[PDB]
């Protein structure tokens, strides 16, 4: 592998629960000015959701609301970009969203 | 080139685990990513990890590595062209003496947190009807203290399980020891089954020799013009950081001195306190390397 | 591994991740040694010849996938719940989806229970609460599929004509489906793409078949798939009856594609044409070929 | 084991291009100015089909070569063009794999140079002229047929439907045979705006 | 080893070095234990007789070669590309070449997928990126082939004769192919070479047969092998239909050779003849036979 | 093998993601004046993209905006060439470019 | 040292960056990595100030197995690997023995 | 591969018809009037070659379609014809499979 | 094997890359005046390349 590639991954979602990606797993050196961008889309490509993480010196943290993540169903595609200052966005993780909840 | 130069052997890179301890945590405990404190580089055990106490000296602690391999044979070649390591199984065993709650929980594969001692302190630990598959998080950290500069070398196993338990013999001249073997599994959250790490002032000395990163050749210092106040307050003291070219903080290793103690008095840790207005020179030296800073002091 | 992700969507809509990232979150993991999973089973025919036997063609066979899963949990009650849910995710009459997602995209296979599952060990499963289920599923359509590509062309003119871009990126021929509104006279392509299955491979390079004139309300589904009847009127009329021994004969051969022409005439209120092109593959993953 | 190795009897081949999509596409190999020197101009002001030319955002003169090669020496190129400005448009015949030596027909549009020339190439973007120049005004949607006939060793250009040669030349010193069967286009403009550019292109083996 | 090289040229023209110098450069090597690869399978026939069973003849059988290859690379993505390319190099309908090169020369065998390949280990192949593919291929033509020996004779005379040196250095009989221009009456040799298959070995020692008088533009190919119709005209005319039930009967037996005579008559323009002698062998390598 | 060849490799492309080849994956010894380029190609031989890498003393760096690599499809071929001073170009890594992204 | 640890763990630790205080953490790979090295086993016999260097050249070696290591409060930690030699195509041999 | 190979669809075609053999041949398919509507007329009274036309034993009008199609839209037809008597002769190009729509 | 014979070896070619055979692969003792040449031919024996 010569280029930097995204890692396939899955995101769990629960109805009535707050979506959160703990910072201890999105570790790495993030200089001041770094931003993170989590994009949720459907099969067509329509944007279901855009979320901004709160980056720190060594972690990226995500925390949304059940109202925010209600519209995203299971199987919806996602991708997590990190944009260093004066740089283009780079896709750290892509993959799929599954729901860990009582099915209805 | 002569044989000694070609060999370039270093005895200091031989680390002897003079002391050693094993710490177990429940699987719900956040795994230890590293044992080095981010503040001062000391040893930092994460909360939830409890030591098992003493263990037998003669048995030591054995780390077993088992390779499952498969030879690939070529039609036009007699010998195997390649071999594939399908898996590497890591286990470790030791013979621990103490009769404490976590040791007995590990031995019996049961949770004894609900065991209530009787009126006179007696307890009874029944074995489970069906053996329970319980996982723990293990830290095996050992210290080699040379010249009062310890090297802590450690193994982090985020997921361990009791694989077997050796037979124990009761002898009227020996204490009862429990000798378990613990197999390490790969933890999905942290992405590894076993990791090896080094830390301590001695390891900081030996990083460049071992060959991680780059050799220390330039001794840079925190911005060399700090403003300090004679009067007691927020700015009456200022802290200086001494770093190497390889991004390693060498402040504990270097020696802090002040050419003009009247202006700014420097402590061993690297704190300059404003005593009299003017300018002072602060020098931190390490072997041949040195760093200097001109501190301004205001009344 | 993160290079391969296997999921099952049960007949009841349940979602299981059997392998890859997120495996075992629903309590069921996939065991090794799964058979007839990658390549579509094809048998070749041979007739006697001067030098032994001569190749006489190939026939694709239905898939018989025999695999195994682990249903696991720490407590026997929740293990029983998980085992019941896994059993509920399957049937014989109706099919469940099995998706494989790799760097080549996501391809699914529709599978059904070939026979009853073989669960548990020799003792009662509530002891371990971690038991294997042996699944013998079958794929009546042995090709791994992707979501079919759908194109819509609507017009208000009485006479009009369009070009549908069509391309077969898979390794197997596919059969096109048309949905034509009524009234109006439609002319649809039946290009051979060089297929000599009727000894007219280049004679039928630009073959077009004119469907019978449609009366009001006689919307037609024209599926070239041999499994189903070609012309199906939504109102039950015998539209095929007025069609005079003509038919769609040719699939979309692999590696072939063009702007196929669809013509509409004599349509007082315009007309709408929908083209569905399946995406069939013989493997769960494969690099594009041309 | 083979007695002789003979070049395969390659048949007549035909190619088309219309410039309807977004970008140029890999079938047009850029030359002279390097990669990314070609672009599509919509020409929606005059309500015409999109044309191919240089990307005037960073270039003025640009050449393109067809990815494939003709299988025979004789060749016919039918080009439908637009005249949305002033410039020079070259149809390139019998070029090598680098468009170093080639025959060509040049359409110049300008205030006093509404003409057609026969050109011999010295590199993709530099050329010299052979013979005189014939007066020719080019309107939107004009179709020109450039035929190179190998038997007569001639290059001819016809306009529209008439079969009389609008321009002709013979005996020009350009190598032929294998390795000199590449066709292409070239555009040269003084300004940074489209001049005469093709909206449709067809190539065919033989005349 | 350097004494033996094995190559595959796929249906798409890809080149693979399975064994020998440069093996595994494309990522695929050959595993041991490949079967029905060396000797052409032949079954012998026996009829009941007074002393047991009497010899009744021999029939060659098609090859069923089951062999394993190993596709390997350092990273799983590139391994997946290699595996996809290897799969693309094969087909059921069309054959791919399998070349064996030794000090005896290069001989090729055309093989096709007899059934679906069996890939990978029990676990997913991305763990190792080094996986075996078991291929069951078949050779409808079971003999190993070298490039045929071709000779050309041209004449401007109305009537002429020539002699073609021909010799079968292999171990199996080969069937000659002729290409004769038109117009002209050709007489071609059908020498028995002492072959008593029709009980006429000595009677047909110098047998010659006349092709029907060819009309202008009716250049013919006369292939004596039984897989193919003998006479085929370029312009589609039915020459064998005109030819009154005759045929070429005898192959060039192993170890036999002569200057076979070709006669041309009634050819005002003067015509050309081409003789193609195939080089078939029963083993990938063998010392020349005399 | 008398003559050495390239190494077969893969590149990763993602929509909206910067195409980057880190220099530590192309570490080497490159004298001043050494150039390096990377060419993408379809199955017919047409160039889908040409890029020039930043050759430093001991590494080669590639970095392209997502707009540049948008048009290269999944399955295209790639070649990487390094031209040492006063020497002909040589191919280091050839191979294929996969697109690791959510498919629509 | 780094090459010893890389050989033991079947991992490339070139990208391992020491922390602010020099500490390093070496994680075992997800799947063991099949890495080949080139080995020179050179020994010297000093006789009358005229040394004899006898050496073995293994152009391709791989970690075949690693024995269990025991930690004892009186002994240093040692790593005892077994390395298997394979035939290198470029040089045409798996093991060579030489004198100088 | 696509550089070296030439697809059958991407190849110029060249067709001829002589009728000197006094048979219709397998390359002409009758249209409109059905099978057996074509014929060959000798014109032996004048020094002329045989010509193709309707089967005047059954029909006074007929149509024939060349069995194979062209590979490009632009087309050239060259017909050497005979004016035996009164009639209308159509040369048809750009026709569909059943010759329903065409130029001529 | 009484007589000296060649070794069956393969060559690698890449489009756009300089063909090169390193010196350490063609080792051996070569006195002054020794000349080496590489000849590429086709299936019919016709020479299609020669290098020194």
């Amino acid at each position: 592998m010569l280029s930097t590639g995204p890692i396939m991954e899955t995101l769990t979602l629960t109805v009535g629960s707050a979506f959160e990606i703990p910072g201890w797993k999105l570790r790495g050196e993030y200089p001041a000015g770094t931003t993170s961008h989590l994009v949720f889309t459907d099969a067509a490509g329509g944007t279901l959701g855009e979320f901004e993480g709160t980056v720190s010196a060594k972690e990226i943290h995500y925390l949304q609301a059940p109202d925010d993540v209600k519209n995203i169903p299971h199987g919806a595609n996602f991708q997590l970009f990190v944009t260093y200052p004066s740089m283009q966005p780079q896709c750290l993780y892509f993959g799929t969203a599954i729901r860990k909840e009582p099915r209805y | 080139t002569d044989f000694y130069t070609i060999k370039d052997a270093q005895a200091d890179l031989a680390i002897a685990p003079l002391n050693l301890t094993v710490l177990l945590a429940p699987y719900s405990t956040t795994p230890a990513t590293t044992l080095e404190s981010p503040t001062d580089g000391s040893l930092a055990i994460p909360p939830g990890y409890k030591s098992v106490g003493h263990f037998e000296k003669q048995a030591g602690l054995t780390l077993g590595n088992e390779f499952d391999s498969k030879d690939i044979e070529a039609y036009g070649e007699p010998e195997p062209i390649r071999t594939i390591i399908n898996k590497r199984t890591t286990t470790f065993d030791f013979a621990m003496y103490q009769n404490q709650r976590n040791v007995l929980e590990l031995i019996w594969t049961q949770d004894f947190s609900n065991i209530q001692p009787s009126e006179f302190g007696g307890i009874v630990l029944e074995a489970p009807k069906v053996p329970k598959n319980i996982y723990y998080r293990a830290i095996l950290v050992g210290m080699d203290d040379r010249n009062d500069r310890p090297i802590w070398l450690y193994w982090l196993m985020p997921k361990v399980k009791l694989d077997k338990l050796d037979n124990q013999t009761l002898n009227d001249d020996n204490v009862i020891e429990y000798k378990p073997t613990l197999k390490a599994f790969r933890d999905d959250v942290v992405g590894y089954s076993v990791a090896q790490g080094f830390a301590g002032p001695g390891w900081r000395d030996l990083v460049a020799t071992a060959g991680f990163g780059e050799a220390l050749t330039a001794l840079t210092i925190t911005p060399g013009s700090p403003t300090v106040t004679v009067a007691t307050g927020a700015s009456h003291t200022a802290q200086l950081l001494v770093e190497g070219d390889n991004g390693i903080n060498y402040t504990p290793d270097v020696v802090f001195t002040s050419s003009a103690p009247d202006k700014a008095s420097v402590s061993a840790a690297g704190l300059v306190t404003g005593v009299a207005a003017g300018s002072a020179t602060i020098t931190a030296t390490k072997g041949a390397l040195t760093a200097t800073a001109t501190v301004t002091v205001t009344a | 591994t993160d290079f391969l992700k296997i999921e099952l969507i049960g007949r009841d809509g349940s979602h299981w991740v059997l392998s890859g990232p997120g495996m075992g979150q629903q309590g069921v993991t996939l065991n090794p040694n799964l058979q007839q999973f990658y390549d579509a089973p094809v048998k070749t025919l041979y007739v006697p010849g001067p030098f032994g036997e001569e190749y006489a063609g190939k026939r694709v066979q239905r898939r018989e996938i025999v695999f195994s899963v682990q249903a696991y949990d720490e407590d026997p009650d929740t293990w029983s719940t998980v085992d019941s849910l896994w059993r509920w995710a399957w049937d014989y009459d109706e099919e469940s989806e099995l998706r494989v997602s790799t760097s080549d995209g996501t391809r699914f296979l529709k599978v059904r229970l070939m026979e009853e599952p073989k669960p548990y060990y020799e003792k009662d499963p509530h002891i371990t609460a971690d038991n294997p289920i042996v699944m013998t599923v079958t794929a009546t359509f042995p090709y791994w599929q992707d979501e079919p590509e759908e194109l819509i062309w609507t017009t208000l003119s009485t006479e009009d004509m369009t070009r549908f871009p069509v391309r077969n990126d898979g390794d197997v021929p596919v059969w096109l489906k048309w949905t034509l509104t009524a009234p109006g006279l439609w002319i649809l392509p039946d290009f051979s793409w060089g297929n000599d299955m009727y000894s007219r491979g280049r004679e039928d390079l630009g073959r077009t078949v004119a469907m019978p004139e449609l009366v009001a309300g006689e919307h037609v589904s024209v599926d070239s798939d041999p499994r189903v009847q070609t012309l199906i009127a939504v109102n039950g009329m015998p539209t095929q009856n007025r069609w005079k021994g003509n038919d769609l004969l040719y699939p979309l051969m692999p590696g072939k594609g063009a702007e196929i022409p669809v013509q509409l005439k004599n349509a007082p209120e315009g007309g709408a044409c929908k083209l569905t092109r399946p995406r069939w593959y013989s493997r769960p993953w494969s690099r594009p070929g041309v | 084991p083979l007695s002789t190795v003979v070049s395969p009897e390659d048949s007549a081949v035909q190619y088309k291009a219309n410039f309807v999509g977004q970008y140029i596409g890999p079938m047009w190999k850029p030359m002279g100015n390097g990669w990314g020197s070609l672009g599509i101009h919509t020409h929606a002001l005059i309500s015409e089909a999109p044309s191919m030319g240089p990307n005037y955002s960073l270039f003025s003169s640009a050449a393109a070569r067809w990815l494939w090669s003709m299988n025979m020496d004789s060749v016919t190129i039918v080009v439908r063009v637009l005249n949305v400005g002033a410039g020079k448009f070259n149809v390139i015949v019998c070029a090598d794999y680098q468009m170093q030596t080639y025959l060509g027909i040049q359409f110049e549009t300008g205030i006093s140079n509404n003409k057609v020339h026969v050109i011999t190439g010295d590199g993709p973007l530099n050329w010299g002229y052979q013979g005189d120049a014939v007066n020719n005004t080019t309107a939107n949607g004009d179709v020109y047929t450039i035929k190179y006939n190998d038997l007569l060793d001639t290059i001819s250009c016809y306009k529209g439907t008439s079969l009389t040669p609008l321009i002709e030349a013979s005996g020009l010193d350009v190598p032929h045979g294998e390795g000199f069967r590449y066709t292409g286009l070239a555009w040269n403009t003084a300004l940074l705006s489209p001049g005469v550019e093709p909206t449709a292109w067809e190539a065919k083996d033989g005349v």
